[PDB]
């Protein structure tokens, strides 16, 4: 016989359940509340005990909605955390925080099911492979590397292009991903939710039929789920992946949008919760709710868990909390900036903000790395003169001033790229650029051979040659 | 210890000390004890939606019926004055430390495998009597066939300190390996 | 774990409930530190109204609480 | 030999039955994330940690009326309410002793290398006095750290806290590895505590370590974004207390905090859910305490207690370069000078990204030989007034020729201090380097073959001439006929490269 | 003494301790908790009742670390403030918040002893003399004059120099006074105090072959310390100091560092104790904390206490609450600016912002005050037109106005000089510039004799006979 108890208090997500003197359950169980919604019986309506407050009752989270709960319900305790099918059954499949297939197909099979709470990897069973890895993205391969085996930040505000920026490399890696990805939505648009599951269908990466061969399994929790929820759904996503890692044996990818409403619901949980606020509103346990999530990414000995998380920074404060902590946690950043998203600089990566830790010669090689920090220089130098040309205009630098700014407005300028999947917006057909173009064009940017072209040659364009070409059709039309 | 509780029942305790009626306050703790478990009881003394009046209507009648010192039937109408009586279970609780602490009849646990003898008995209570120091030596007496075989006496203000030898050496002898 | 409740007060209405008497009269010290001092009693007492410490000490009745004038 | 073995075990036994004493036990009250309440209990000290039902650690922090606040050493999940959990009796204690050179290791002194227990006999607390006024001496003796800029410039001493402070990617972690990778030939024991950090990066950094040769002599008290709280809070005083054992014991030692701000914060994440009363910006009003008590550890012991030493060079992370935030203005009050590294002169090239404007070192010449403070003394003055004439000489349109030649050798000055990763200088090269550089003689050469000409005329004088280097070695001072023998090698060294 | 107490909370240095009903000790008295060593042996941490919280209870700071010390521990009520040994056993010693000897040395002669809280000398007590003094520093003496007999500050973050500059003012000041100096130390280094101390036994001040012969006495209330001692080493000081000046009726000099650590400690405590936080963070009882310092630390007709106190800036924000207390207090004030530290002109004092209370005409001469109007004047000018100039350029300026540039560069090198004791900084040797030397050397380098020499002649220097001769020696190089 499982233990049941009776409820006490509902204060929104928050649920005080009453539970007989002797047994209590412990600290992340999951609680089925039974549930009497309008005709028959709601079992659905799942918790987590977060705390124990005396007196034979414990505090609960409530991982759906919380209203018609009346006091006095009977609640299980079922002994074991929440556990969320895993394995080969979740691949093609829509899940849920709960694990439940909104896929609006069968059932999914309970053979192998995972806990969603379960400690780090150790610190003998992690690896020090350093591994580059191109993605097509001009301004992501040279100037900030991705690390395979690593997680990455896509930080930026709203409006600016994170959603484009990780479609595009989910286009560029995931298609060709000899792997098994995993894509966990905790708090974004259930209209993306569908576009992507949309284009996966199409795109034949779900299957229709033969569901058992995808290599992608679907956990969303969107916007307007309870923050229960969208605290929880983060935590299947990572189980299903790193059972994947540590099962199968395979390299996972994760592609995570956006942890940072897995914050936001963690501060909505424990201000209902009633613990004492950290800085401005969030919670005080950011930083070990944050770690708890992060440190299971990392790869391990068997395979190798490649994420790459959005990051939304609030009213574009690369100051607060979340960002502050996040920022730390993750390999390379790539910060996107608002205000080359409103000049067209497409994406909008700032390129001096955005600093890799693989960049460096022994991974990237000498050549790499040297055109990296030249150009680094020159954008540094325009950023610097930029107060003074604000006010006065250009005419007023030095030769070597000008030159510099020149050359400046050209290379971020020829950061730019169109991509694939913002070809609906901008009509241009979107190139894939990698690393063997990209250091050879930077190389001659930097060297001036290019000095007579405009600066509009090298907008939009993916190859150095396309540049040219478009050059000379700005020479054709005299 | 700072609650409310403690402090009603501490004062009440200092009331009946100085008047000498320690005991004949006891007794009437222990009655009305049994009074409030009765949960309508309670409830009715409780919730502020009862006129104030007709609570210490019933109070009186509890008290005629009943027979309380005559400073404790002040209290409880004390108590129903200044509305503490969401605490009145908790200072029928702490009334008994109080008084163990104004008498020195301090109150050691002993449990053991099954019952034990008067003279085990006195034997606790002398090392209870002469570890602490405490006037008088009241044993309660619990079984506890968790154990294998031995006793296990606690002691204190609050049942903090503790000796006891029945698993604690299988503990410790299995720890001493396993390290 | 409240305030004017002091387990001596308790004590003196214990003794003297039988009906709720003026104690103006009179008024003791319950708390005292930095500058303040919680008082009981002073019933009729004004905002405002000097109140004189025994040993010399002149206060001020700033805020009349429920059974306590800071 | 298994019931040999065994045999001595059961002899153990029978005189190992039971033990009597007093334990003071409570109940358990409220348990949620990390902190438990604690019924009883009320002859516990201050800091004695307890054991619970699962066998978790605590330590008795608040002393309530009523209660017993008590922060968990890890998680609360198998803790039962209202099972009891015993007091221990003891105070923070850590076992220490020689084997832990080389085990990266977590908070609680536990080997998470898997390379066996540690042969610790002898225990320290983890929170110590800090040593008095007359149980230290002035700071003397030069610590290395290899870098042309910090051992020049805003030196640091065997005995000296010395900040290192920056904003992200800015080089700090490579500046105190640098440093840590300098001490092979010294003979100080290395410290290096991670607060907070991804275990991949500590795991690249013991790699790195085990692959340079910095484990014979190094320490890594690490525990990541995942531990607890306490943990990441007891990790620099266990980092501390496992320096200050060898500190005692005649052994100069270097300890490094990468990084504080993470300790700072799980403290305060741990006084939040105390319920203590939030300060400034939700950090509680003794974090400064908390700091200096950590920081004033580290001393040069007198002739008395052995002349040991304990050199800490914590880091801290500025965000977007506020040093008004009240952690790095703690931080640079507490520690003996700091080290400010700017992502500006990082992206300006200008690598380690030292400003040394803003940067200080409270041991000045104290923290060098005689012979880098003859070549360099009065270097810090003038190479901040020369970047001033520097940064004013851009509004003026000609400059008279003793400004444009001062100008001139101010931007010399500013490429020799360009210094790689993973490359220290010895004191030898230091002071040559700061000699030709400031003794005018790169005034010609430009700006891009200055650091060619350098590492050319250091091979040189390797190659050619070892009396110059045996004599900044065993004599320590830049004398008169080491200065003849450096002339000489310059002006060969320059015709060399003219003619090439 | 006789009435024990009972401990019942203990959050930090913050306590809480029962007492029989009636015998509860006073508000500011001293409690000995009889503690317990770790060998079992007793180890008694001393306390200071702050609040009478009701129910036989009190608050009190420990002034010692509150680890190890178990709840229902015996306390004591001494019947007493904190009281520290004063006289003639203080000088040569280093001591504690408590008055204990802790440099090792034979145990102060109790007889003399007088309570830390005590009030302030009443408006009839007031000396009212007004006299500036020299003290060696060309910007000081020129800009802000020091008074004799009164209150001086030394603003600044941290680094910027006011540790080194108060050193060079003990060093000037201390051996030419002809009585007793005293140094209280409030939450400062380790190493600080022990450099300091390593330097008044070589520099013979101590003269340690004979206590009882110094002429110095030290409290150190380090930064490792609970905030009790960080909040009473500086009133433990002071008490020593007010003896001296009571009934030893001599000048004192009374340097404090740091000033700003005593209010650092007061707000740690606060919020603990039970008081709501006021602004950015600090107790509600700040000023009149500040108070209970200041006016405590007065010149009286008997003695003179000269007080050079140095007041930390938190992110050298002057809007901060306690340098903006301490301000109203300090008569002459000087402000260290990083601008000016970093720049390499040292010591750093921003003189558009030091302002003193003595720089009057009739107190000073009328031609110390116009030379000093006149370099204000010039170096204001110069600040207002310094980024016009940066946004326009330096030619399209007119004579008067590059004029003045060019002098005010000099100016702000020429306030620059060598300090003895920042020999190890600088790598020069320290220079003792007196009032006259100054008040020529600013006189010429306003009036433009020297209107051709290097400014890089001007820095570094003591009198304005070295500048000359630093132009020679640069002219000279430029030559070969
Ligand atoms: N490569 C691109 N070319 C043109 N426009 C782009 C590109 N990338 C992003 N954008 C602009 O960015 C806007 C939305 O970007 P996106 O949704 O990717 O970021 P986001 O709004 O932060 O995502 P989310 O809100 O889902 O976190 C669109 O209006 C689009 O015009
Ligand atoms: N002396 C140096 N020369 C050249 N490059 C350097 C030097 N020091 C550091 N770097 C570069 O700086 C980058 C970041 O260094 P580091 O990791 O020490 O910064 P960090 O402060 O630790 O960053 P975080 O804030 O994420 O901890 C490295 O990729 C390294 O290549
Ligand atoms: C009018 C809507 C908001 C009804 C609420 N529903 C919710 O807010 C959502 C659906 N949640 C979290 C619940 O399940 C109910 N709990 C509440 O938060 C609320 C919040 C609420 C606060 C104040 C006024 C109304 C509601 N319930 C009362 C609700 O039933
Ligand atoms: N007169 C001076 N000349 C050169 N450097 C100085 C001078 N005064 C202070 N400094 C610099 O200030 C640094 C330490 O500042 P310090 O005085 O300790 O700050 P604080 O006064 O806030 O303690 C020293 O390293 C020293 O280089």
């Amino acid at each position: 016989k499982k233990n049941l108890g009776r409820i006490a208090q509902i204060i929104g997500p928050v649920l005080d359940v009453a539970f007989p003197p002797g047994k209590m359950p412990n600290i992340y169980n999951a609680l089925i509340v039974k549930g009497r919604d309008t005709a028959g019986q709601p079992m659905n309506v799942t918790c987590e005990v977060q705390q124990l407050l005396g007196n034979n009752r414990v505090r609960a989270v409530a991982m759906s909605a919380t209203d018609g709960l009346t006091r006095g319900m009977e609640v299980i305790d079922t002994g074991a955390p929440l556990s969320v099918p895993v394995g080969g059954a979740t691949l093609g499949r829509i899940f849920n925080v709960l694990g439940e297939p909104v896929d609006n197909l069968g059932p999914v099979d309970t053979r192998t099911t995972s806990p969603i709470h379960r400690s780090a990897p150790a610190f003998t069973q992690l690896d020090t492979k350093l591994s580059i890895f191109e993605t097509g993205i001009k301004v992501v391969d040279l100037l900030a590397p991705y690390r395979r085996g690593g997680k990455i930040g896509l930080f930026g505000g709203a409006g600016v292009g994170k959603t484009v920026l990780i479609m595009e490399l989910i286009n560029n890696i995931a298609k060709a991903h000899g792997g098994v990805s995993v894509f966990g939505g905790v708090g974004e648009r259930t209209r993306e939710g569908n576009d992507l599951y949309m284009e996966m269908k199409e795109s034949g990466v779900i299957n229709e039929q033969n569901i058992a061969e995808s290599k992608v399994a679907l956990v969303y929790g969107q916007m307007n789920e309870p923050p229960g929820a969208r605290m929880r759904v983060g935590l299947t996503a990572l189980t299903m992946a790193e059972y994947f890692r540590d099962v199968n044996e395979q390299d996972v990818l994760l592609f995570i949008d956006n942890i940072f409403r897995f914050v936001q619901a963690g501060s909505e949980v424990s201000a209902l919760l009633g613990r004492m606020p950290s800085a401005v509103g969030y919670q005080p346990t950011l930083s070990t709710e944050m770690g708890s999530l992060q440190e299971r990414i990392t790869s391990t000995k068997e395979g190798s868990i490649t994420s790459i998380q959005a990051v939304y920074v609030p009213a574009d404060d690369l100051t607060d909390p979340a960002p502050a902590t996040t920022f730390a946690h993750l390999d390379a950043t790539t910060v996107l900036s608002r205000g080359l998203a409103a000049k067209g600089i497409y994406p909008a990566v700032d390129p001096l903000d955005s600093t890799s830790t693989m960049l460096q010669p022994r991974i990237v090689g000498e050549e790499h790395y040297e055109i990296a920090q030249r150009v680094k220089e020159t954008l540094q130098r325009y950023k610097e003169l930029q107060d003074i040309i604000a006010i006065l205009g250009l005419d007023e630098l030095s030769e070597e001033d000008r030159l510099t700014v020149a050359r400046a407005r050209k290379i971020e300028r020829f950061l730019s790229q169109p991509f694939f999947v913002a070809e609906v917006f901008t009509g241009s057909p979107g190139k894939y650029v990698g690393l063997a173009e990209t250091i050879r064009g930077f190389q001659l940017i930097l060297s001036g051979e290019l000095d007579s072209l405009p600066e509009q040659a090298f907008y939009l364009v993916g190859n150095i040659d396309e540049a040219t070409a478009k050059a000379m059709n700005l020479e054709m039309e005299s | 210890v700072d609650s409310t509780a403690s402090r009603y029942a501490s004062a009440l305790a200092d009331v009946a000390d100085v008047t000498g009626t320690l005991e004949a306050t006891n007794s009437d703790v222990e009655k009305l004890i049994r009074i409030f478990s009765e949960e309508p009881v309670y409830y009715f003394f409780a919730n502020p939606v009862i006129s104030i009046d007709n609570k210490r209507s019933v109070l009186d009648e509890i008290i005629t019926t009943s027979g309380l010192q005559p400073h404790t039937a002040n209290f409880i109408n004390i108590l129903i004055d200044s509305e503490r009586i969401n605490l009145v279970k908790e200072i029928l609780n702490e009334f008994e430390d109080v008084f163990n602490k104004i008498t020195g009849t301090e109150v050691a646990v002993v449990t053991s495998v099954v019952k034990l003898e008067n003279d085990h008995l006195a034997q606790i209570a002398k090392g209870v009597q002469k570890i602490t120091g405490a006037k008088n030596v009241r044993i309660k007496t619990v079984i506890d066939p968790s154990l294998v075989a031995g006793f296990t006496i606690r002691y204190g203000n609050e049942g903090s300190k503790l000796v006891d030898m029945s698993v604690k050496k299988q503990l410790e002898e299995i720890a001493a390996q396993l390290e | 774990i409240r305030a004017d409740e002091i387990s001596k007060i308790i004590r003196e209405r214990i003794e003297g409930y039988n009906r709720e008497v003026k104690v103006v009269n009179t008024g003791t010290v319950l708390q005292v530190g930095d500058g303040i001092a919680r008082i009981h009693g002073l019933d009729e007492v004004m905002a405002g109204e000097l109140v004189e410490f025994e040993e010399g000490t002149i206060g001020i009745a700033l805020n009349l609480e429920s059974n306590n004038v800071g | 030999r298994a019931d040999e073995i065994s045999k001595i075990i059961r002899e153990r036994i029978e005189g190992y039955n039971r033990e009597v004493k007093v334990v003071n036990t409570g109940t358990v009250l409220q348990v949620g994330d990390g902190i438990a309440r604690i019924h009883g209990l009320d002859e516990v000290m201050a800091g004695e940690l307890v054991e619970f039902e699962e066998g978790t650690i605590g330590i008795a922090l608040n002393l309530e009326s009523n209660n017993v606040g008590v922060v968990l050493m890890g998680d609360g999940l198998m803790i039962q309410e209202g099972s009891s959990v015993k007091a221990t009796g003891r105070i923070a204690q850590i076992p220490v002793s020689e084997a832990y050179l080389g085990r990266v290791i977590n908070a609680l002194a536990k080997p998470i290398d898997g390379r066996g227990e540690i042969t610790a006999s002898e225990s320290r607390l983890i929170e110590s006095p800090a040593p008095g006024i007359m149980s230290r001496r002035s700071v003397y003796e030069p610590l290395q750290t290899g870098l042309i800029a910090i051992d020049a410039m805003i030196p640091v001493g065997r005995g000296q806290r010395e900040l290192i402070i920056g904003d992200r990617q800015t080089g700090k972690t490579a500046v105190a590895t640098d440093t840590i990778l300098n001490q092979q030939g010294q003979n100080v024991i290395c410290v290096y505590v991670a607060i907070g950090q991804k275990a991949s990066s500590v795991a690249q950094v013991v790699t790195n370590f085990q692959e340079r040769g910095a484990m014979e002599y190094t320490i890594v008290v690490a525990e990541t974004a995942d531990s607890p709280a306490t943990l990441q809070y007891l990790a620099p005083y266990t980092g501390a207390a496992l320096a200050e054992y060898f500190m005692y014991r005649e052994r100069h030692t270097l300890i490094i905090y990468d990084d504080l701000s993470k300790q700072a914060q799980a403290y305060r994440q741990m006084s939040l859910l105390l319920r203590r009363p939030p300060g400034r910006e939700a950090y509680p009003g003794d974090v400064f305490y908390l700091h200096s008590r950590l920081l004033e550890r580290a001393a040069k012991l007198s002739s008395l207690l052995g002349e040991g030493s304990m050199t800490a060079l914590p880091i801290v992370e500025t965000q977007a370069g506020d040093v008004s935030a009240y952690i790095p203005t703690n931080v640079i009050s507490i520690t003996d000078g700091q080290i400010f590294l700017s992502a500006d002169l990082f992206n300006a090239g200008i690598r380690p990204a030292i400003n040394v404007g803003i940067s200080v070192s409270r041991v000045g010449s104290a923290a060098q030989i005689k012979a880098m403070k003859k070549v360099a003394g009065k270097l810090k003055l003038e190479l901040a007034q020369f970047a001033e004439l520097e940064a004013f000489a851009q509004f003026a349109s000609d400059l008279d020729k003793a400004t444009q030649n001062q100008l001139a050798r101010g931007q010399r000055l500013r490429e020799l201090l360009k210094q790689p990763q993973s490359a220290p200088l010895t004191v030898e090269e230091q002071v040559m380097t700061i000699y030709t550089g400031t003794n005018g003689y790169l005034d010609s050469l430009e700006l891009d073959q200055v650091r060619k000409y350098l590492v050319e005329l250091r091979t040189y004088v390797k190659t050619n001439k070892p009396e110059f280097q045996e004599i900044i070695s065993s004599t320590k001072t830049f004398t008169e006929e080491a200065e003849a023998l450096l002339k000489e090698a310059i002006q060969e060294q320059m015709e060399r490269f003219l003619l090439q």
